[PDB]
């Protein structure tokens, strides 16, 4: 959880600290990282649904999840994939909602993203390159 | 400089914000945040229709669903309540069980026909534009169109007003809303036939969009005569107001007036060349449809299966609709004599055609009402009866 | 022809339809009214504000797009509502629920009216105001619904269309624009709901208060009632054309002036001892004082503008003002005696002045720190707050004396040895029922009319109960099942139980045994 | 004394066994018009169940209209009170008494009165509506007729209260 | 000055203002000339304040009194005051109707209505002056 | 605890704000509060469109009307300008003159739009409630509908798609926003055919909304011949972004365009009981109309009459319309085939009834494009080559 | 027939629609890019955000007015 922070590494690092890190020979190449950023716009439905969804059984299925609050919108980072189904969030929220009500304040991706069905996904997967690791 | 003060805004004054944060708990005092949380949901989640509708009427225990106490404050001289039992012969375990299935709180409900308004100009200015009524057969413009497409407002203003009482005397907040947008839709009817009437004479020349004729002939005309009776009865001849939205929409308007305004002005504009008719009885089909929703889960879902008063509720809707259902056969039946001013057209507008149109009006009906209250109804007999009106 | 024609772009304009609505009325021996009136008169006005219904509907949604977009998500970004000062935010519980019922009975009313209108035009406008009543129900029920989502006390926000039947305030509320709009003459209502309710007292109700929430934090409020009164305009120039037929009308302007005054002291009865405590006592910062409020708007401007103008032509000024502004004056003192007695009765958590707020009432209304200041002080000294107390004031009153009454008619609570307003106690027995007036005006109201007004009061229903049974019964408690909604601080530690409650062995009395 | 709960208590309760045992459309409806003049209105002739009465008035007029849908033909449901007596006949008959009433006094009483004997179910729903505006309007101008003319003093002995306080 | 929101008896505070207040004189209502206008701020009307009513409406009305009261504007004036949107459309540069003039037209104290592109409020009793 | 600074806001956090309130002056630093108000107005006050759509292209003085200077930052290999005037023939001193009368800005548009989308939705769920479907004519809806207004879809998104280099090319930022939203109308109206098609297919067993056929007879009938040649030409053969604007909307849409969607699917749908039809060609005529307005703008107001280059770019308008008019009266002549295989309903199918089609399209295409440019035409010349291809 | 149809209410949704979208395109000689470019591979990709018209400019206009509702407003 705590390598998916906002200030996690090098971040902590301060004055000459950080630039001994920051301009160190193994850092001037970039390395593959297999996480992902979501970026959501503060707003009533946003709100709601980092503190039910992504703060509950998104955590619990994916407790790398850190989510940080950033004034304007919420920075949200993770392993390997994020998800927000539109089908849960329209039920928290008591009114119509579908995938493309909920991109309306999806502000930033970092990573693949896309929609299948009601479901709106960002993951590290590269699709199209990336071979499925099983037939089903 | 003001004679009264500017008031410091708390939000961002920096003396009055750090007073309001001084003073607000660390914490929130309680953690249901569901607005009335406590209304029965009638779908899987309940909805901000409901949290911003349900329970808004101050019903006391005494009428069925209430959750106040107690007599009203004030009556009207004599003792007739704010509210009460004797406003319709129909009852229930709780009348706010009725939900409309568009989920219509005033903001979707005005948003919607804001939509409609602005296109609507827009494609009047296109239209014109165009130059598309060119095309229009000049008799139906001029001798069926203008003249009892017009007259046909007055019915749509007539239930309109029939509303009237129903906004005063129903008996929960939902059915309140129900009626009211019905009513709004209604008049929006009448509006927009005579906003086609209008439109049409800024580009025919000598074409008459007054009223004068179109009212003549729906106070006068024997092909409104069983129309107008009708109307009159359910606006002004009853004040039980479920008795109002039974006979009004369920009956009457979805016989008659579908017949009307679906399988008359609307269908044979697309037999007479009419590129614009089209158009605004999409309006007002689009609006029966929606108000059909309401109306149907008002007095099927709720009223016709309440669990105590079902059967006894179904006694009196089998009595309105044999009753108003006759004066529709018998308006439908004095308005038919309009076909013989109309230029023949196969499977249209002969024999045949108006007798399968009869059929889907009387079997799309007896589907969608007749069927659900246990209302026996003979289609053929019906269609024959209003067959015995037209001119062969 | 089938070539020619001007292809020039036209529509057609809202004002073009409307010029034909008044045609679209027909003559038939039953087209009149279903409804009990004494007004008779001609009144085929015409409507000042022209509309239909798709221009209606344009115009409302437009209000609300903005109105949504500020809420939703401007004001949620920077976390507005839990901005409030509590006291405030307490405040908004009742003045939206309860103003939420005034629309709702609006709604009613208005119907009446489009039911006593004649001419299509006056039809076709009341339908507006109709639909504009729904939208007020749900604007201010959106209010209560956002502070249930963002403010750090949803209890209470979140549930008072059942709660409010716990205590005594909510019963003056179903009258003052409610009950005394929906249940009397139709035509009427264009004199209570409209001469009276909207040109009158819905300024203060809904555009002043906005000046109070934004002083205290609270910027959702002014956000959605300032969109709320825009639509009051066509509702004020609806009465006023209805008005006009009466004073037309010998034989209906002999009506008006008891009408008006009726009207006029029914609903200042209650809405200037609620609104004034209201605002003094549920807020932190103070606007201006209460009176300067209502002389301002009550009687200066709209005793002027529209009553003194009238008077022109027969319409007197009402005979109950020189009452109405000594309750002006006291009367939310007065009642802010009995709100903060039988606290645990409503459904939010109130704050006794503090040192600062005591010097602003005694400033502005000298003789408050002797009477009103120094019972307030020694319920504090007693343990006013403190959950482990077992100090209820209310029990204190009766224990000196202070007994509290209910009035028949209008349902607004009496302390006659404290109060400072216009009132004094009579006592009736009529086919063995006591019944307690306290003014001229509505006893005249149920003498004339008793079955009128057959209203059971709070001890009648409550009487020989506890005071916990009746709160736990009523679901006056928070998620936990024991906390109360109401407290007697703002505070967020040492809130009060239904134990707690309990302690205090509260019973309710019947006030008039005695009698 | 000491009240029950508001919404169930054995004064409620035990109405609900005296209203099951009702059979006949003649049997409900005297029972509600006995009902409706011993505990309606201010001429009632008891308080006993005074916070109750309303919720028990809306349980009677429940059994009685499932008797009329059960017993009665649909052209009395429509045409006729339960009493038997043409439903338009009971109109014009009390429209008439209201309009000879010589007094406010008379006729608040006449108004009280038709709706304790005629409130539905006992009147078909529209009859009755019509009706009670009618004697509604009559009422209104007959009380609204010099309104302030008469002092408290006086109105106090024309109502015929006793009166137990008045406040110096 | 006498149409401040503050004119008058409002200037009073303690028992300056309750003896005014409770005067025998002032127990009956007083005949009023002026109007009183609400305007919610918002990005439109805070421009037509600025540039029509506090400039030409002041110029052909000078007892017009313009208030801050935070959420709203609150205008007094004496006999009317007239807004037309045709100026604040061209103000503002997008389309602007009369009717979206009253989309924050809040309160009115007096007889108001529109007529074409004005919009007015007015202390004329119309139907009962001449 | 997250780990980054949870940012105070100087809008409400009282020390921040109390640090701005000091460092904000005590009054404006200036009194000009129009944005950009040097932009010349094309009407009484400058508009919000102009103001948020004006000078946003960054031209240098050497294209006209530019107020930058300079050569770009980075050009193509070889040398071509980023923007550049070999981009079109025609010339002009200011490439910002022209205004799209309906003065879209993004907002605007997507509004109105938006408001089309919503309102569709509901008329369809209200449509297939209705059951209208049932009185149209079969053989309409299954032989001429599916197949040729099917097929008319690939006509509509070919004209979509030769905006893609107009967007990338044309010299102005009022020019681009015209195009594009042109271009997303165009895709709009092919996306609303399929639409319907995908609607009857869930009302009409055995009904196929397949683009197989419809594509098939693009590609192959002798019909759409004409047709395809000159989209595929005004698409990919051409890079004039001037000439693709003025062939494409100006003559090809305008005629060929016109005639198929306006006098053949609409008018006939309104002959042949489609009541179905005409909801999804009223979209169509609406944005072709305000398309219109704004192409009229371009090449009439600003090309064919700038100061000091009208008569040149009428020179070249000319030789388009000289050339495109006669690709679509081929089109058109192709087209009219068609008729031989509709049911012949007099004064619409018939030789009469196609003729005055044909001067009603040809005739106002003289009156709105080729008298504002100068070129001159026979419309009776040009009715009769078409009616060469109609089959008596 | 005449008489008998599924009178369920329905619509089409944007994906309904967009399933055909690649269909629209059709093959001729001219259908190259005019634009000079190193790229000549095979790219039949697809479409991760499905839209069209319609619903593109509802989901842009609902934007739109919560953005401008909280700066002209509050
Ligand atoms: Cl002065
Ligand atoms: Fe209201
Ligand atoms: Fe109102």
């Amino acid at each position: 959880s705590a390598h998916n922070a906002y200030n996690a590494g090098i971040m902590q690092c301060t004055g000459k600290a950080f630039a001994d890190e920051f301009f160190a020979e193994e850092n001037q190449v970039v390395h593959e990282s297999n996480a992902v950023v979501l970026v959501l716009m503060k707003s009533d439905e946003i709100d709601a649904i980092i503190e039910d969804i992504v703060l509950k059984g998104g955590k619990a299925k994916n407790p790398s999840i850190v989510v940080e609050d950033k004034a304007g919108f919420w920075w949200i980072k993770a392993d390997g994939a994020i998800e927000i189904d539109a089908a849960e969030a329209g039920e928290l929220l008591g009114k119509p909602f579908s995938v493309y009500d909920l991109l309306i304040n999806v502000s930033s991706t970092v990573g693949r993203a896309y929609t299948l069905g009601t479901k709106f996904t960002i993951t590290s997967e590269l699709m199209g390159l990336d071979r499925a690791l099983t037939d089903i | 400089p003001q004679s009264s003060q500017v008031t410091k805004r708390g939000l961002t004054d920096p003396e009055r914000a750090a007073i309001i944060a001084a003073a607000v708990p660390d914490h929130a005092l309680d953690t249901q945040r569901k607005y009335h949380y406590f209304i029965q949901p009638r779908w899987k989640r309940l909805s901000e229709y409901e949290q911003l509708s349900c329970y808004a009427q101050p019903n006391p225990d005494w009428i069925a669903g209430g959750l106040d106490w107690g007599d009203w404050t004030q009556k009207f001289h004599g003792g007739r309540p704010s509210w009460g039992n004797e406003s319709t012969e129909l009852r229930t375990t709780d009348w706010y069980r009725h939900r409309d299935p568009a989920r219509r709180w005033h903001h979707p409900y005005v948003k919607d026909k804001s939509e409609e308004a602005r296109y609507t100009q827009r494609f009047l200015a296109a239209y014109s534009s165009e130059g598309s009524i060119r095309t229009i057969d000049p008799y139906w413009r001029d001798e069926i169109l203008n003249k009892y497409f017009g007259a046909l407002l007055y019915s749509e203003y007539g239930l309109f007003n029939a509303h009237s009482s129903v906004g005063r005397d129903c008996l929960s907040d939902t059915i309140r809303q129900t009626a009211v947008f019905a009513a709004l839709d209604k008049v929006d009817n009448a509006q927009m036939i005579q906003m086609e009437r209008l439109f049409i004479a800024k580009l025919v020349p000598g074409f008459d969009a007054s009223t004068d004729v179109p009212k003549k002939i729906w106070t006068t005309d024997p092909i409104y005569s069983g129309a107008r009776a009708t109307v009159q009865e359910i606006w002004q001849g009853v004040q039980d107001w479920n008795e109002i939205l039974w006979a009004g929409h369920a009956v009457y308007d979805a016989t008659f007036g579908q017949f009307a305004r679906r399988e008359f002005f609307q269908r044979l504009a697309t037999v007479y060349g009419d590129t614009l008719t089209p158009f605004f009885t999409a309006q007002s089909q689009t609006y029966f449809q929606t108000t059909r929703g309401a109306i149907d889960d008002l007095f099927v879902y709720c009223l016709a299966n309440d669990s105590e008063f079902g059967a006894h509720n179904r006694t009196f809707l089998n009595a309105w609709t044999e009753h108003y259902l006759a004066s529709s056969v018998a308006a439908l039946k004095d308005f038919v004599g309009l076909y013989a001013k109309v230029e023949k057209v196969a499977g249209a507008t002969d024999r045949a055609g108006v007798s399968e149109a009869l059929q889907r009006v009387f079997g799309d009906w007896k589907i969608d009402y007749a069927d659900k209250i246990g209302f026996r109804v003979d289609v053929d007999q019906k269609v024959d009866a209003v067959l015995a009106g037209y001119k062969n | 022809d089938a070539l020619k024609v001007n292809r020039a772009p036209v529509g057609v304009e809202p004002q073009e339809v409307h010029k034909w609505l008044q045609s679209f009325n027909w003559d038939f021996k039953e087209n009149r009214t279903k409804y009990p009136t004494k007004y008779h008169m001609a009144n085929e006005t015409k409507e000042q504000f022209k509309v239909i219904a798709k221009e209606y509907a344009r115009m409302e949604a437009a209000k609300d797009e903005r109105q949504f977009g500020t809420l939703l998500d401007g004001l949620t970004r920077l976390g507005a509502g839990n901005k409030v000062h509590p006291r405030w935010g307490e405040t908004m519980k009742v003045i939206s629920n309860f103003l939420e019922v005034g629309e709702y009975n609006a709604i009613a009313a208005s119907a009446m009216l489009w039911d006593s209108a004649t001419a299509a035009e006056q039809k076709n406008g009341y339908l507006a105001q109709v639909l504009d009543e729904i939208r007020h129900t749900h604007q201010c029920a959106f209010i209560n619904h956002y502070y249930s989502k963002h403010y750090h006390d949803p209890a209470g926000h979140n549930d008072a269309r059942r709660t409010r039947a716990i205590g005594p305030l909510w019963k003056g509320m179903k009258r003052v624009f409610a009950d005394g709009f929906i249940s009397g003459d139709a035509v009427e209502c264009s004199v209570n709901l409209q001469l009276v309710g909207e040109a009158c007292f819905t300024n203060p109700l809904i555009v002043a208060v906005t000046e109070w929430a934004s002083a205290n934090g609270d910027e959702i409020t002014p956000t959605v009632f300032l969109s709320v009164e825009t639509d009051e305009l066509r509702h004020m120039a609806n009465g006023y054309q209805t008005v006009v037929s009466i004073a037309n009308d010998p034989a209906s302007a002999k009506f008006l002036n008891t009408d008006l005054n009726n009207a006029f002291w029914t609903q200042q009865k209650y809405f200037t001892p609620v609104l004034g405590y209201l605002f003094e006592y549920g807020s932190k910062f103070k606007v201006e004082p209460w009176v300067k409020t209502w002389n301002r708007w009550v009687y200066e401007d709209w005793g002027g503008i529209w009553i003194g103008r009238l008077g022109k032509y027969g319409v007197e000024s009402p005979a109950s003002l020189r009452d109405a502004k000594r309750d002006a004056y006291w009367a939310h003192h007065d009642l802010a005696l009995a709100a903060y007695a039988m606290w645990p009765l409503g459904f939010a958590r109130l704050a006794l002045p503090d040192e600062e707020d005591q010097a602003w009432f005694e400033a502005n209304y000298p003789g408050w720190a002797d009477h009103y200041g120094k019972i307030f002080n020694e319920w504090k000294k007693l343990g006013y707050e403190d959950p482990k107390s077992g100090f209820i004031p209310y029990q204190w009153l009766l224990a000196n004396g202070h007994d509290v009454y209910i009035d028949r008619v209008s349902q607004v609570p009496f302390i006659p040895s404290l109060a400072k307003g216009t009132g004094s106690l009579r006592v009736h027995e009529f086919n063995g029922k006591k019944h307690s007036l306290t003014d001229d005006w509505g006893e005249r109201q149920w003498l004339i009319e008793p079955e009128r007004y057959e209203c059971h009061n709070v001890f009648e229903q409550y009487e020989g109960r506890e005071l916990s049974e009746v709160i736990a019964e009523g679901h006056g408690v928070r998620s936990d099942g024991k906390t109360l909604i109401a407290q007697p601080h703002t505070r967020g530690d040492n809130l009060w139980t239904l134990e707690d409650i309990k302690r205090a062995g509260c019973v309710f009395p019947d006030p008039l045994a005695k009698f | 004394a000491k009240r029950e709960p508001i919404h169930d208590n054995s004064i409620r309760t035990e109405w609900e066994a005296k209203i099951a045992k009702l059979t006949s459309v003649d049997q409900a409806t005297k029972f509600i018009q006995d009902f409706r003049l011993a505990y309606t209105s201010p001429f009632r002739k008891s308080y006993d169940i005074d916070v109750d009465y309303q919720y028990i008035e809306r349980k009677i007029e429940e059994k009685l209209s499932v008797l009329k849908t059960e017993k009665l033909p649909v052209a009395d449901l429509i045409t006729k009170a339960t009493t038997g007596e043409d439903a338009a006949a009971v109109e014009a008959t009390w429209i008439a008494k209201i309009k000879a009433a010589k007094s406010k006094y008379e006729a608040e009483r006449i108004h009280i009165e038709f709706r304790q004997l005629y409130k539905p179910p006992v009147l078909p729903v529209n009859v009755f509506l019509r009706t009670d505006a009618a004697l509604g309007t009559v009422l209104m101008e007959i009380r609204n007729t010099d309104y302030y003319g008469t002092p408290l003093e006086g109105l106090r002995k024309e109502r015929g209260v006793k009166v137990l306080h008045l406040q110096a």
